[PDB]
């Protein structure tokens, strides 16, 4: 990229890398609290929400 | 001994509404067994329940 910014005036290339550090959380337990419901029935079959 | 008519006041009613989706069905019917209805429909549409 350099190399090219040095032979071409009108037209310029660039490069960059950036780290990532992401923290997960809510603010309290009961913000990530989660439910579920499950049925099977008799045919075996299970129906999930 | 004679027999009997239940001659409830509410004649057999139904509406089976399709959701369009994976062929889910629901249906809506005036009667006591509701898992029965449930399998007999399922097993008539080659559904799971």
């Amino acid at each position: 990229v350099e190399k090219f910014n040095a032979e071409n005036y009108w037209k310029k290339k660039g490069l960059a890398m950036v780290p990532l550090k992401f923290p997960v959380g809510l603010g309290s337990r009961a913000a990530g609290q989660a439910a579920a419901l499950v049925h099977i029935y008799l045919d075996g079959s299970v129906l999930v929400t | 001994m004679g027999g009997q008519e239940h001659f409830y006041m509410e004649t057999q009613s139904m509406l089976v509404v399709p959701k369009g989706e994976d062929q889910e069905m629901d249906v809506y019917v005036s009667t006591q067994f509701p898992k029965y209805i449930q399998d007999i429909v399922a097993s008539t549409l080659k559904l799971p329940a």
